[PDB]
Order: C-alpha cells, then structure tokens, then sequence
C-alpha cells in the first residue's frame, strides 16, 4: 500500500496509515485499516506488495500471541522488533521474498519510555522519534525536523501530524484518502475517530 | 468481463455478464461467472476462468468438510480465507483470480470478500471487477442505498450490468442475477442483453445516444 | 533441451498389395560437412520389423540399443519369443512412442523423427510415424525431413488413398521408392549417393538390401546452360 | 503458390495455381498468376502479391515504351535486366519471385527471379511454397526435346502436384504457352478439378426475415436541372 | 561453392561446381558460376548469388567502356574494378570473386579478392565454403607453369574432394580455359569425378 | 531453443440433439504448409456411451483421450461396473488438465454423450480445465469460420417471422438427427473452401440410447 | 498496438441479379472502449461505392482523398468514374505508400453505367487487388464473414433476396466478434436507383 | 532560378527602377491619414470610371491587419495585397512568439523592411 | 495532462478540465487551465504529452485567428475540426508526431446549434453528445448513457457533469485537483468560476 | 587442435599437435593431447582441455577396475565407457576424442566420438580444428594395411598441413605407436615438417 507515517513524543507513540486500497485502474476501498496489535500495548502498522503485507503482519500477530500465552508476559517493544527484524532479514534471501515494510510502535511498561521502530522488507531496523516508508518521509521530514520536540504532548503530537497530512494531500499526486491515526501509550492502543 | 457483488438490507445481490472472448474471437456468450459453491455461498468468475472454477469448487469441500467436523455452517471469514491462504501458496507461478466470496450467516450478517491471486483478501460493501468494472461502478455508486428494496436491488445490478456490456467490448452476452439471504442463495433468471438493452431503452429513456 | 549434432536426413516409406517399403540414405552429417559416409539408419528387429531414424545420430544410437534390448527382455521367460509371442510392429512403435513422449515432457528430447515399418501376425501392413514431440500419424506413404517435401507427393501419385494399396505390387513400390531416393539426392543439400532399402513382404518375409546407389542420373543439359542471363559464350 | 516454366521443341509453356492466402485462409479462390510483360513475353508469381504485379506493370510499362523507341519487338533479355536490377535496388524488400519466359526474334527463353535480384536459365524451374513437390515431378518426368503437347501435360502435372500436397496452393490450373512464330495462348482455368458439390440445403431467407430501422433512397445521380 | 583458378604454361583455367542452395534445399543443381566479364577475362563467384551478379554485370559495363576508349584492359584493371565495388560496399555485400585472365604480355594471371574488398595476386586460388577441405591437398600438389591436361586433372581432383565434403557443393565440374588459342569450356559429370 | 509444442491443425465441432448428441471432426493432420495424413482419426469412442476429442497439438491430444479412456477402466473396477455419466466424465476431465496446469495440454477439448435423462449433452473444456455444458460448439482452426453460421442456423440468431419486422423472434424448434447431419457437412464444407488446413474428410460419431453410429464423407483434398 | 484492430469494424459485398450489395456495422472503439456508433464506413463517388475498415483516422483520409480524385477525374474526363477504373486507381494510391501504408482494408462495389454488369472487388493494405464474383469480406471479423458467406450466398439473387443474405451475413459475424457491431447500414443498388437501410442488432 | 539585377544605379546616382515604381503610385487613387486625440480616421477615394461594379463583394480599399491595426495604400492593386498578407501573417507570428500583439511601429518597420528587400533582391522588382 | 469531458446540450457546449500539473512525483500547480480560445464561438480542450499540448494548441489558435483576418469571417465549428483533424492526420506519420488528444466545442451560428467534436493524437474524429480521453470516458460514460437528453437546459447539464467528476474523485487514484468548467453558446465563451 | 588416429598393418598410430589456446595467446606450446587410459589404449584429446582431461580420468579409474577384475579390456569396451560419459552429459562437455588400441585377437582398432557422444568406427579418424583443412588430403592419401614407415609419414605430412593452414594448431606433432612389440612414442620438431 502507501503512505505509512510514525511520530514518538513524550508518553505515547502515534501511527497514521493511508486508507486507501487500488487495484490498478480503480480504488477499490477507502477504509482500509493497515495496522495489527501484536500485544496490548505494541501495534505494527505496514506496507508493500498486494498480499504479502496482511500475510506477514498476522503471521507476526500470531507468534507474538503465542509467546504471550506460552510464559504469560508480554514482550518489549525492542525485542518484538528485533523478533520482526530477524524474520525480514531471512526472507530476503528466499525463494520468494516478503516485500513489506513496517513501523512498531510501542511502550515499553518496564522502562515506562514510548519507543518507535522502523523496519523495511531488507531487515534494517532503526530506532527513530519519528519515521516513514515509501515517499512520505520525503514531503513530511523537512516538517518534522523544523517542530519536533522530545517532550511533545499526544495533542500536539496529532497537530504536527495534520501539517504533514495537509503538505501530503497537497503536494503527492495520488489519492490515498486520508489516514486512520492510532495512538499506543500506558493504558493501550485506542484510534482517533475524527481526523 | 464484468461481475459485481453489493451488500444492503435485503441481504447481497450478485450480477454478472456472460461472455467469454479469445482475442477479438467471441469464445462464448453462455459462460457462467457465479460459481455456486454451495446452496448458501456463492464465487465469482473473473481473471483466469479454470482457476475459479477449479479452486472455488474445491472451496465447496472443504467448506462441506468443515461442517462435516464442526457440525456447524462456515462462516464467510474462514471460508474466504480457506481460499486466499491457498491461492497465496502459489504466488508467482502464474495464477489469475479476482473473485467475490458472498454469503450471509447469523454471526456476521450478509458479508462480501474480495479475493485476488496476489494474495489480497478485503471485506467490503461493493466489488466491482472486470474489464467493464468502471461502468458498473458509475451505476452503482449514484445509485446505492442501503435501505434498497429486494426489486430495486436485483434492477440496479442488473443494469449495471448493462451499462458495461454496451460500452465494454469484451462484456455482453446475458446477464445472471442471484439473491442471497441467510437460508441461502436464490437464482433470478438468465437475461440476454440484446432484449434487456431495447427494453431497459424504452421503458427507462435512458441511451438516447442509441437509435432504436 | 539440446542441439543435434551429427545427423541424418530424410527416411521414406509406403505401403504395397502385400507388404511395406522403406528406405534411408548411408550419410551422417556434421553441419554442413559431410562427415560420416557409412551410417547404417535403417534398424530391423526381428523378421517383421525394420525402424527408419532421422536426425540426432547419438540419439539413433541410443535407440538402437534400446530395440535391442527389448528383444533381449522378450526372450525372457517366453518358450514362445519365436512364434505367437514374438514383437509386433505395433508393440514396437508403441514403446518407441512412449518414450518419445516421455523425453520431451522432460525437456530432453530424443531429437529424432522415426518411422516403423512392418507386417503384423494377421498379415496386415503396418506403418506409423513418430518424432521428437511425441506426435503420430498414419499414412499410405510416409517419410522425415525433406522426403516429406518432395517424396510424398511422388510417392501418393501411385497410392492416393487405402483402396489404391491392393492395386499396388512390390515392382511398382520399388521403382517409385528408388526414384524418390534420386530426387532426394538432385535437391537436398545433405543427402549421399548410397543408400539402404528395406522390404517386408506377407509371404517371403524381410529383405534388407544394402550398398544401393542412386543411378540413372540426368546431367547432360548442364553444358547447353551458360550464365545467369544474358551471356552466350 | 506453385509456379513452374518447361522449355520444348519450338517455344515454352509456364503455368501456375490459382489460390491466394492470407495465413491460413482461402483469400480468392480463382486468382491469376501468370501475368503479361509484353503480348509475347509472360510471368508468373509469387510471393507478395502486390510486389509481383507493381513490379510486372511496371517493367512491362517500360518495355512497350522501349518497345516503340526502338521500332523492335521486346526481348526477354530486357525484361529480365530490368526486373533484377529494380529488384536488386530494394534489397529484397520488394517480395517478388517470378517466372520469366517468352519468345523474340533471337529465340524462346526461359528465367526465374528471387527477390535479392539474383537470376538463373533452365530448362525446367519451378518456385513458390508448391515448389518442391512441384519439382519433384519435373525431376522425375523431364526430357530433352519434349513437344508441345508434352510440355503442357508435364507443366500441369507439376502444378497438380503442389495443388494437391501443398497447403498454401489450391484449386485450379493456369497456363500460358508460347510458341516460335505463334501468337502466345493464355489458358484460363486450364484444369478445373476442385469444383465444390452441392450443398445439402438452400439457405435463402423468407423476405422480411431481417429487423430493420430506416429506410431511405441514395441520391446518386447528379444536381438537377429546373 | 568450390571454386578455384589455376595459372599455367599456357595461361590460366578456372573451374567450378555447379550448386546453389537456398539453406538445406538445392535451388539449382546446374548453375555456370564462371562468368564472361572481357573477351579473355572471367571469374569465378562465391557468396551472396544477387551480390555477384550484379557486381560482375557492372564490371562487364565498365571494361566494355574501358575497350571503346582506351583498348583490352590487363587483368589487373579488371581486377581492381572488382575490388572498387567490394571494398567502397563492404557493409552492404556478401561477395568473394576470383579474377582470372590472359594476356599476351603478361600470359596468365589470377586475383582473388576476399569479403574485405581486398586484392591478392597468387599462382593460384581457392574460394567458397567447399575451398576449407582442399587447402592441403591443393599446396602439397600446385606446381609452377604445369601443362593443360596435368592443370585439368588438378582441378578436377580438387574440386571432386571439395564436392564430396561440402554438402553446399555438387552437381557438375565446370571449367574455362584460357590462353592465347582462344577460350575452351569444359564439363565433368558425377560418373567421371567421383571414382576418382 | 527447444519448443515442446505443435500445432497439429484439424476443427472439430459438437451439437447437442433432443436425444442424440453428434461430435464430428476432419481426418486431416497436418505441420505448417505439409499434410502428414489424409485420413488420421480425431474423434474416439471412449467406452459407456461417450464420444470424445481433443484438438490442438496432436501429441498432447492422444496422451488426454488414452488418460481418459483408461480413467473408465478404473472408475468400472472401483466401483462395481457403474456407467460413468456424463456429467461426471467432464467433471473428471477438469482435474486431468488441470494436474497440468503449469504445463498445460496444449488441446481444446469437446465431449459428447446423453445426460441421465436421456437428453443430448455436449461439455467444452480450454486447455487447463475450465468446462461448460453447451447446445452448440466448433473447436479449433475453423472455428471461427464455423459458430457463427451456427448460431444463425441452429439457434435462429438475427432471424425474425415475416411480416412483424423485428418484433416476433423465429421460434426454436427442434431438429432432427438428419437436419444435424446437413449443417455439419455444410459447415465443414464451407470451412474446407475457405481454411488450408481443412479438408480431405469428414468422420462423424452419432450418440443415441442404442449406442454409438458412424458416418464418413469426402472433402476436397487441395 | 496492431493498427488494423484498434477501432474495429467490418465490410462485405456482394452481387445479385443485376445488382450488387455493400454493407458494414457502425462501431468505432479505442479497444475495449466503444466510442461511436454512427461511424459509418461506406462512402460513394458518383454510383461508385467504396467501404473501407481498419485505422479510423486512415479511413477518414482516404475517403477525402478519393473524393479529391474522383472530382478532379470527373471535371477532366466530363464523366463519373466507373468501378473498374476506380478499382484501379485505390490499387495505384495504396502501393504508392508501399513502405508507409495506410492500414485500410478497401471494398469497392458498383455496376458499369455503360454495360450494366455488376462489379466488386477487394484490397489487402498495399494495393493487391481481390476481384471475386460472388463476394468480398473485410475487417476484423473476416473470418466470420468468409464462413457466413461461403454457406448464405447463392447466384443470380433478386435485389430483395439479396438484403436478406447479406445483413444475415453480416449481423451474425458481428455478434462472434467483439470490436463489431453497435449497429449496421446495408445498400441496395442497381442501375439507378439505391435504396439504404439501417439494421437493428443487439447494442453490446 | 532568375537572378537578374532589376534595381541598379545609375550614373547620377538614381536607382530608377525604385523611383518608377513611385509613379505608378502617383497613378494609385488618392488615400488620405489623420489623426486626432483619441482617434485615426484613414479616408480613400473610389474613381467614378467604374459603374456596374458589386460594392458589397469589390475588394476594399482598407485592410484590418489585425483587430487593433488597419493598412490603407495608393499604387498596384496586386501588389498591395502581397504586403497585406505577409503583414497579416508577422500580426500573428509576434502574437505567438512574445504573447502580445505588433505595435503600429512594429508593423511599418515589416511593411517596410520587406519593400527595401525588393529593391535589393535578384530576379524581383 | 489528464482528464478532458465534454457534453453538448440543447444550445450550448460543455467542457470541464483538470487543473493539475505533475512532474512525476510533484504536483507543480492546480490551477492549470487545458484550453484555448480557437474564435469567439469555439473553445479547444487539450490533454496528451508534456509541451506538446499547448504546441499544438497555439498553434490552432494562430492559423484559426488568421483566417478569421483574412477573410472578416469565422469558421464553422465543423470547418475548424476539420482542419485540426488533418493537422494530427499529417502528425502521425512525421518524425516525431504530436501527443495530443482533443475537444472541440462550438456553436453554430448559421444553423443556431451546438456542436461538440472529439479528436485523438491519431487524427481520429468523431461528432457526439458527450465525449472523454484517457481513461475519463471509462468512468463518466455509463452515467452519462443514463442521464443525457438531448432537449436538457444547461444547468441540468452542469448537474449532469457534477455527477460525472464526484464518481472520477471517488474511483480514480490520481488526484486531478477538480476541473475548470466553460461553457460555449450562442453568446460566446464564458467560465464558471465556482465548480 | 589437430589429431588423428591410423591403423595399419602392424597395429595402430595416434597423432597430435601440441599447441593450447586462450583466445590468440598460445597457453602451452609444449602440450601432450595423447592420453593413456590403458596399457596399449590410449586417446586423442579436442576440445575443452578441462572436459577431455576430467574424461580421461574417469576412464582411466574405470579401466584399471575392470582390468582388476575381468583382465585386459577391449578397445570396442573403452570406447563405450568414453561414449557413456559424453553422451549421457553432452548439454555439459565440449569434447571431441579419438580413441585408439591394440588388441592380439582384434589388432589395431580406431573409434571416434565427435560432441554429440556417437561412436563411430573406422580404419582411421582425423578430427579438431585443423582436421578441416585435410579432408581432401587424408581422403587421397590413406590405403589400408600400411607398413609403419608409411603410417608415420602420412600422419606427418597430415598434421604438417593442418598446423600450416590452421592458427590454432601448431609446436611439434607428437605421435604414439601401438603394436604388438609394444608402446613407442615419437616427436617431430617444426624444423623437420615445414620443409615437408
Ligand atoms: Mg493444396
Ligand atoms: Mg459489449
Ligand atoms: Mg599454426
């Protein structure tokens, strides 16, 4: 799929992915909801080739779920991560390679600290206090770099996301129709309705 | 080829064309495009034609090997999936599939999967698919409600249809309508669409372009 | 999947009141180089077969040991290999044919055009064709390569049809088949002088005739032409 | 296509097939091959066809003017030069392979052509996609000092036999012969032996059988007076 | 092709198989690839069957206005009008021709001019696909200023040996001798040069 | 490089009777512009009332009819003599070519038989395996040349009754064995003047409740 | 990408008892895209008619430009053109652009003013000229075309007779090919009078 | 192609080819220009010689250059519209190239240009 | 550029136009305007390859207003695509031929009619009711196969073509940035300014 | 390369050049292509150098393992297991070799095995690059039952013009004898056969 953004500010992490799903010639849905929760307080958003991406992503969910069960603790986001990264490095020398990228974002309850990841298909893995995949990050970083601050509220947090929102709707020549925004802190992970 | 697939009160309507072309040679114009998995679920025929019938008759077994174990009906989800984990298997060795999983349980109501060679699996209210897909979807959209009455339903995808079959050079033929409701799928007739274009002109005023 | 290196040109056929005809030319090509001048392509098993190869010379080779073989596996265990329970044509071409099919479904074929000649138990004529793609057929006259260009259309000038074999006798097979090989060896770049003839004949059985040569050729309106047009001298 | 030329005692006889092709289908059932250069000087086709009868109309266009400079009749010779040095000009581009043969004042002759714009003298030739059967025949029944009545038989023999075992040649035989001191006789349809049966029923439609829109005259006569 | 031209006391014979082939198929079994450019100056012709005639018909147009001006051209005036065509079309032409001729000054003389479009003067010369399988038997046997039947007996050897080898060559020897008592064709058939 | 397919030529063509059903097909083989033979049979009686043929690459189609054939053979020894249906015959087929899916038979394939009411059945397959029952049906080189005749003169296409002009269709009314006979030699000897690669012959294989009939007839040989 | 199926398209012609027929369907497409379905196809100089298929934009050009000659003939000649005459001057045009053709696929049908004797004739894009007794076909359904007319047409057909065989003809090929139909015109013509009817067919 | 020298001097330093040309100007009818504050008027005379002439279809003797400019002349009839038309067609090439229409100036140094460059041109006069 | 529509009604013609300009992966401006003014009663819409377009367009522009010069007279709709039609006929067959796909709309002033004229890059014309190119058609026309009358005011067809750009919003995944829209009447040009 | 192999009255001799190639560049001047893979059976190598020599290898292993079970070998039986290895493997070899033996019962036996893996047996065989220049040559001059001398100077004057005409061919012409008296080897230097 498209366009997939990341920003961590003081207490939460927040991911906004693109809504839009094309078949080529037409949109086939724009209400497409590209992200997974892996455990209670992780959520992996993702995007690449058609199939692959919702075949990794719940393929992830799984294992992290069955780690869970297994010894009834729930991973941190730096070793799911690592876990994701592990996966995408052996895949790129397959038969036939998983081509998806993603971002895990996190809170870490041991650390009490929000963490944000960025992984693509190769299994190069970042920590980053805000990132992207595709072309996003080339109209959204040069804003990113101007405001960001460490200590950002969730609100203006979600505020410095409309402008890259807005910079992206105005400047890419696709049609991504709009983004779902999921916000991952202390309490869990819980979605803006309105954006 | 076109075939589409909507949700609304009444349950899914489902309508596809007929015809079948090699080159600019019409193969056929009596080819079927719903597949009827079983009496409550129904596939769609687009992309590779021996791949859907193949693969989704296939899905009528192990749908009715599910039930045989369960002892219970399959749900929409698992039966769609059951298909999509399937075809993804055989990523890259050249299958060709774009088909509407359709069916209406008591746990999930009238539910409607895309399911693609490529792998992708999405839920969704309308699907539209084929080489006339962009007609039907003009149709469609400006006319869609979800409060449609089960008449009013079967007439917008039957003219839907039409509206592909007159501009597509490749969808014509006749038109096959189906309703599916909770106890199962109901066929509503074979509509050839050289009789249907006259009528549908006359009685509606619409194609005034057309002499006739 | 390969190449043919050393070959061997057109095999030609056809069937006669009482029997079958067929015959091949004594050369194995390398290219354009005519390098091999004492090929043997006309392969018999038995008194009432003979099979004609064309084509890869390696894979003839590996054929011919295969046929021999066969004859081998049949005596086993068969107080009858020399009379109700010896080979058939038919069973002969019908292994052939498997393998044939069997190779190029591999993508290794056997890159050859075969032809079996022979007379059945019941006296019938048998006559089949048979190539590296595994396809068939049957016909009144067959033949690989060139032959089927230029021989089949001398050849059905004396059978045209099924009703015209019992009209046809072995004198008559003979000469046209012999003529065939003539004009083969006019037109066809890589076809030799010598050649093989083989008959199987109902009543006096298999009769292979070898060291045959091309005779009777018309040569002397050579020297009456002169240039490509408008010299004179 | 199968084309063949037969030199004899006193002239020469050319003849051809009469089927055109589009791939794999029938185009003209009945075409004529065998054209005319000069009244006396004939060739026959194949290949492209549009190439075969542009390239003949024009060197036969040239030789009735050269004709008429000259005060003499045309030569084969002539045509031949002329045919091969145009030829040899496009390359090969220009699809064209002919059967030259006629006769004038120096004697009957007889040519062929490639496309490439290389020539060659015979007394036998045959070209086309037919050509191998067809000269399988002419290797098989040719002589020395044939007669008239023995060139036509074997010319259509050979014509016959691409008819019947070659795909891209059909129908009937065309022949063309040209004798020393003799007006040159074209023989249409020469041999007819594949003249379709009779179908099993007639196909003829009850009048009014088709729907129809629109009815309306064409005015296909001029403005008119008054 | 095989193709060859040999000089001797006398003067110089060419000689020739007679086959033109269209790939496997033998388009013409008795074809005269010894060709007339001047009264005593011939060649022999290899390659590209167009090329080469339309190649030796304008050499025989620009000696026959050679003669009209200035008199017999000399076989290596012809030779270099041959080489003028090949070498200035090199890119377009698929030619390797054989020059042979006398004159009374010069007696018998032989050019060979390759695909390049380049000139070799020699005693004598081989060319076409047939030429390969010879080359060893044509240097252990060529000798200087032989007589006309020890000449004619090379080259039929020569190029029987040629003939059996290369499936492009066959059908007929053809030769052309040249000397000072005029021009003499000669022709050899199957029966005569294969027991040899 | 090797190229493991060919193209054999050859039309075949199956109507569909009120009880009888006729799969018809030329005897003529063929490579590019030469006849390999004149008279090589195409359609086959496959064993319990089922005619069959599969056109295209000759070598792919006698591997299909002899897997089909003996697909009988088991389907009677493992379960007790029982007449394999037609219906279940094509049903069958599908999974044949389609086991070949990534390596396709490279044939167009059209059966033909009575369905288990009697009535005439014909089942058209592509080369992987998808399949349609069918009234009417040409395969292969013709075919083209051949359907819409059929669909004009079978199915009275385009035709309406004198005198309403368009507004009552010629109503379908059932041929005859006989009638069939007349429009598949008519098709294939229209089909013979205007296709190189038909001709020679016709071979017929009628299906009725009392078994299966032969019928042989000329076509021009050029 | 293959110019001579982009719009698709069809022409037929045939002759009759002192007549002669020329029809064709009415669709133009950008490939699977149905643009027009008033394009028409046939077109006539005086009481020549000429059809021409394929490349749209060809057929447009070629008609002006055999208008344009056709009128210059007519004004130096002090005659209309005759079918034979003209046969030969759309053959002249079109091997003229022997390495740059139009990707047209011309049909001529007429009778001779003078002899009374019906005339038609047809094309390949480079000028070979096809002259038949019984019928023409043209365009992307060709094939159809030659198997329904091969089986419908008969000799010696009245001018009514003939209405029928060719719009059967016709309509049936259309609707076995994807890039026909969307309707068709067929004309009737005899020594001085031609008559034009429109065709109701199915619109997909 | 004609390359003859039409236009040449003459010993008193007269290029009379030039000045003949002036007089079949002085033959023209009569055209009169002028102009007020906000306005040009161009006034021309029609010699009475020729009745039974069409005055709705007779050429005019002024010519819109372009929608903002006019052109008014005295001499050959023929010759003017050789100038009219090339005028016309520089009107719209500067509109195509600078993406504003001549100014007056802009169009007489043209008119004007072109006429020098008969007067020095081979085979014209 | 990209989407071209027009639709003739009872006495004026219709085209709407995309404002978008995109260099690949930005898009430059979203005011663009893909017309020219041929004469006072005909308008040309445009949309094909980069710089070409407007090339091609001027270039109408200047051979129609000096015809108009020369002979105090305007051209016929009919006469103006006639003449652009041989224009792209002449192109197609030239070294390097102009990309451009056409819509001329004009109304008649001698016979008191609207007319609307679609012409490709190939020199391909056709006269309708409403026509498209590129992929705009595949979108527009079966609504407008529904809608259209040929007696309809032009208000009712500046409703019908609202219909016919929201469903191109909603399906197409390029964002075209809306259409300029003007209309062409007895009265002349003129351009709805709020759309 | 240029080889072959000559049977003659007394048994059979084997011949080679000596030169290797990379391209124009000579990799070894001093090459020996006469390969043992028995006592009185040995080989001429063309070809890949690496292919005829991992050839040669397996059939020297396979040899010696007969030998140690069933005695000496025939060179009928060694030529099958050189027609084993390049038949069953020909989509991967590029090797074209001669084999030659001596037997008691049999006497002096030639088998060639062109790229495609035939075997072909006859009374002698030439083969490589240069062998093409000497069909004409070897054709003429070979009789059957020569004395050893004879056989000696025939394959001399054979490979002499195959080196001279042939570039890739060249250095000295080595030659192994096989009779009953046993196993001689020859060499002859540049000096001694260009002068042939
Ligand atoms: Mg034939
Ligand atoms: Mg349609
Ligand atoms: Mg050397």
């Amino acid at each position: 799929m498209d366009i997939i953004l990341g920003i961590r500010v003081q207490d939460s992490v927040i991911l906004a992915s693109s809504k839009a799903v094309t078949r080529g010639i037409s949109v086939l849905k724009d209400s497409d909801d590209k992200t997974r929760q892996l455990s209670p307080h992780t959520l992996m958003s993702f995007a690449g080739e058609a199939g692959d991406t919702v075949q990794f992503a719940e393929y992830i969910q799984a294992n992290i779920q069955l780690y869970s069960i297994r010894e009834d603790y729930e991973l941190s986001p730096q070793a799911v991560s690592s876990f994701v990264r592990q996966e995408l490095a052996k895949s790129i020398r397959s038969r036939r390679p998983y081509q998806v990228n993603v971002l895990i974002g996190g809170y870490d309850k041991k650390k009490n600290k929000p963490e944000l990841y960025q992984i693509d298909y190769l299994g190069t893995k970042v920590e980053l206090p805000y990132g992207a995949h595709g072309y996003s990050g080339f109209y959204t970083f040069s804003l990113l770099d101007h405001h960001y601050r460490p200590d950002m509220t969730t609100e203006e947090g979600l505020d410095l996301l409309k402008l890259c929102v807005q910079e992206l709707e105005k400047r890419m020549p696709m049609d991504f129709k709009g983004v779902i925004v999921k916000i991952v802190d202390k309490d869990g992970i819980r979605q803006v309705d309105d954006f | 080829t076109t075939t589409l697939a909507f949700r609304f009160q009444g349950g899914i309507i489902v309508a596809v064309d007929s015809r079948a072309t090699a080159g600019n040679w019409v193969a056929s114009q009596t080819v079927k495009k719903v597949i009827e998995i079983n009496p409550f679920l129904l596939g769609t025929m687009a992309g590779g034609a021996a791949d859907c019938q193949f693969w989704e008759t296939w899905l009528g077994s192990q749908c009715r090997l599910h039930e045989l174990r369960e002892k219970e009906r399959i749900s929409v989800a698992a039966a769609s999936k059951i298909l999509s984990n399937l075809v993804y298997q055989y990523k890259g060795a050249g299958l060709s599939m774009g088909t509407m999983i359709c069916g209406y349980t008591r746990k999930e109501g009238p539910t409607i999967y895309y399911v693609d060679s490529d792998g992708t699996r999405l839920k969704g209210d309308i699907f539209c698919v084929g080489s006339g897909q962009t007609f039907a979807y003009g149709v469609l959209d400006s006319n869609y409600k979800w409060d449609l009455s089960v008449e009013d339903a079967l007439y917008l995808g039957k003219r839907s249809i039409l509206a592909a079959a007159h501009r597509d050079a490749y969808s014509g033929g006749s038109v096959n309508l189906y309703h599916v409701t909770e106890d199962g799928w109901i066929y509503h007739g074979n509509h050839d669409v050289g009789e249907l274009f006259w009528k549908v002109k006359e009685e509606e005023g619409s194609f005034n372009n057309v002499i006739g | 999947t390969q190449q043919p290196i050393v070959t061997g040109t057109s095999v030609i056929s056809m069937k006669y009141d009482n029997g079958v005809i067929i015959a091949a030319d004594n050369l194995g090509s390398y290219g354009s180089l005519l390098r091999f001048n004492g090929v043997e392509r006309l392969i018999p098993v038995g008194d009432n077969t003979v099979v004609g190869i064309s084509g890869d010379i390696s894979d003839m080779q590996h054929i011919e040991r295969l046929l021999k073989d066969l004859v081998t596996e049949n005596a086993y265990d068969n107080p009858l290999a020399d009379a109700e329970e010896a080979l058939e044509p038919s069973y002969i071409f019908e292994y052939l044919a498997t393998v044939m099919y069997q190779r190029r479904s591999k993508m290794n074929p056997l890159w050859n055009a075969i032809i079996v000649a022979g007379v059945q138990s019941n006296g019938d004529q048998f006559l089949r064709y048979v190539n590296l793609l595994g396809v068939t057929y049957s016909s009144p006259t067959l033949a690989t390569g060139f032959g089927a260009h230029m021989a089949n259309p001398l050849l059905r000038k004396v059978v045209d049809r099924e009703s015209d074999i019992p009209k046809t006798t072995v004198q008559v097979a003979e000469e046209a088949i012999v003529n065939a090989m003539r004009v083969l060896y006019y037109r066809d770049a890589r076809s030799s002088r010598n050649f093989s003839l083989a008959i199987i004949d109902k009543n006096t059985g298999l009769t292979f005739k070898k060291n045959l040569q091309v005779e009777n050729m018309k040569w002397d309106f050579a020297k009456d032409i002169k240039g490509y047009g408008t010299q004179k001298i | 296509t199968t084309i063949v030329g037969v030199k004899f005692n006193n002239g020469v006889v050319i003849a051809a097939d009469t089927r055109s092709t589009q791939g794999p289908i029938v185009a003209d059932k009945n075409c004529a091959k065998l054209h005319r250069i000069s009244p006396k000087i004939w060739c026959a086709g194949a290949g492209t066809a549009a190439d075969t009868e542009a390239v003949t109309q024009l060197i036969g266009s040239n030789i009735e003017l050269h004709s008429l400079y000259t005060s003499r009749e045309p030569r084969v010779v002539s045509a031949l030069q002329m045919l091969k040095q145009h030829l040899f000009k496009y390359q090969g581009h220009i699809g064209a392979y002919l059967i030259v043969a006629g006769v004038d004042p120096t004697g009957s002759h007889l040519f062929s052509i490639d496309a490439h714009g290389s020539t060659d003298v015979g007394y036998y030739l045959s070209l086309g996609s037919g050509s191998l059967a067809a000269m399988a025949v002419l290797e098989s029944h040719w002589k020395q000092d044939l007669t008239k009545e023995e060139a036509i038989k074997l010319a259509s023999d050979a014509i016959q036999a691409g008819i019947w075992n070659d795909l891209g040649s059909g129908s009937n035989v065309d022949v063309c012969v040209m004798e020393i001191g003799k007006d040159a006789e074209y023989l249409r349809n020469y041999l007819t032996p594949n003249v379709r049966e009779e179908k099993q029923k007639s196909y003829k439609f009850p009048r009014g059988t088709t729907a129809v829109l629109k009815e309306s005259i064409v005015n296909i006569c001029d403005i008119q007076e008054e | 092709t095989s193709i060859m031209a040999v000089t001797f006391k006398d003067g110089v014979i060419l000689g020739a198989d007679s086959r033109t082939t269209t790939g496997a198929y033998i388009a013409n079994r008795v074809t005269d690839k010894l060709t007339r450019v001047h009264d005593k100056i011939w060649c022999c012709r290899s390659g590209s069957a167009a090329d080469t005639q339309a190649i030796a018909d304008i050499v025989q147009y620009h000696l026959e206005l050679y003669t009209s001006q200035y008199g017999t051209p000399s076989t290596e005036t012809a030779a270099s009008v041959f080489k003028e065509l090949c070498y200035e079309n090199k890119d377009n032409l698929t030619a390797g021709i054989i020059v042979a001729g006398y004159d009374d000054k010069n007696k018998g003389e032989v050019y060979t001019i390759p695909l390049g479009g380049s000139v070799h003067k020699l005693p004598y010369a081989i060319a076409g696909s047939g030429s390969t399988f010879i080359y060893g038997y044509c240097d252990k046997n060529f000798r200087e200023n032989m007589s006309k039947e020890e000449t004619v007996d090379f080259i039929k050897h020569s190029l029987s040996q040629a003939i059996k080898w290369d499936g492009s060559s066959g059908g007929v020897i053809r030769m052309v001798v040249l000397t000072a008592a005029g021009v003499e064709r000669l022709i050899f058939y199957p029966d005569e040069y294969e027991q040899l | 490089q090797f190229n493991p397919y060919g193209d054999n030529g050859g039309t075949i063509l199956g109507i569909a009777g009120e009880d009888f059903a006729v799969l018809a097909g030329d005897t003529r083989n063929i490579t590019d512009y030469s006849i390999n033979s004149r008279y090589e049979p195409k359609v086959f009686d496959c064993g319990d009332n089922i005619v069959m043929s599969a056109n295209g690459f000759a070598a792919d189609g006698d591997a299909l009819v002899k897997r089909f054939k003996n697909s009988v053979k088991w389907y009677h020894f493992d379960h007790n003599d029982k007449k394999l249906s037609i219906n279940s015959a094509a049903r069958n087929i599908q999974h044949l070519l389609y086991g070949k899916r990534f390596f396709p038979y490279y044939v167009h394939t059209i059966i033909a038989g009575l369905d288990e009411d009697g009535k005439g059945a014909v089942y058209s397959f592509d080369p992987v395996g998808s399949y349609e029952r069918e009234q009417c049906r040409a395969g292969g080189a013709a075919a083209s040349l051949i359907m819409p005749f059929l669909d004009n003169q079978v199915n009275f296409k385009n035709q309406y009754e004198p005198g309403t002009n368009g507004k009552v269709k010629k109503p379908l009314k059932y041929l005859s064995v006989e009638e069939v006979i007349k429009l598949v030699r008519d098709s294939f000897t229209s089909a013979t003047e205007r296709h190189i690669q038909v001709g020679d012959g016709l071979e017929i294989l009628i299906v009725t409740k009392d078994g299966v009939r032969k019928e042989f007839y000329e076509l021009k040989r050029d | 990408s293959d110019p001579s199926s982009i719009n698709g398209g069809i022409v037929v012609a045939m002759t009759g008892k002192d007549c002669v027929a020329i029809a064709c369907d009415l669709r133009l497409g950008s490939q699977s895209l149905g643009v027009s379905n008033k394009f028409e196809k046939i077109f006539h100089y005086g009481h020549v008619f000429l059809g021409i298929t394929g490349l749209a934009t060809d057929v447009t050009t070629l008609n002006e430009m055999f208008r344009y000659k056709t009128n210059l003939y007519k004004l130096k000649e002090e005659r209309a053109i005759e079918p034979e005459t003209f046969t030969q001057l759309v053959s002249s045009s079109l091997y003229e652009r022997r390495f740059g053709p139009y990707f047209v696929g011309p049909v001529v049908a007429g009778i001779n003013s003078k002899s009374g004797k019906p005339f038609i004739a047809g094309f390949d894009l480079i000028g070979c000229i096809d002259e038949a007794k019984d019928f023409i076909v043209s365009g992307t359904a060709s094939d159809q075309l030659f198997g329904m007319c091969e089986s419908l047409y008969e000799p010696n057909l009245e001018p009514e007779d003939l209405f029928e065989t060719i719009s059967q003809a016709l309509l049936n090929a259309a609707d076995r090919d994807a890039l026909s139909g969307w309707g068709a015109v067929v004309y009737i013509i005899k020594k001085d009078e031609v008559v034009k009817r429109y065709l109701k067919m199915r619109q997909d | 192609g004609y390359d003859r020298a039409l236009s040449i001097f003459s010993p008193d330093g007269h290029i009379f080819q030039v000045e003949y040309a002036l007089e079949a100007v002085k033959r023209g009818t009569c055209a009169v220009g002028v102009k007020g504050k906000n306005c040009v008027v161009l006034g021309c005379e029609r010699r009475s010689t020729l009745k039974l002439q069409d005055t709705r279809i007779t050429p005019s003797k002024v010519s819109k250059i372009d929608s903002h400019v006019v052109l008014s002349f005295s001499g050959l009839n023929a010759d003017s519209r050789i100038l009219i038309e090339k005028a016309r067609v520089e009107a719209q090439s500067h509109r195509l190239t600078l993406e504003d229409p001549v100014t007056v100036e802009y169009l007489t140094r043209y008119v004007a240009g072109v006429q020098q460059r008969y007067t020095q041109s081979g085979g014209v006069r």
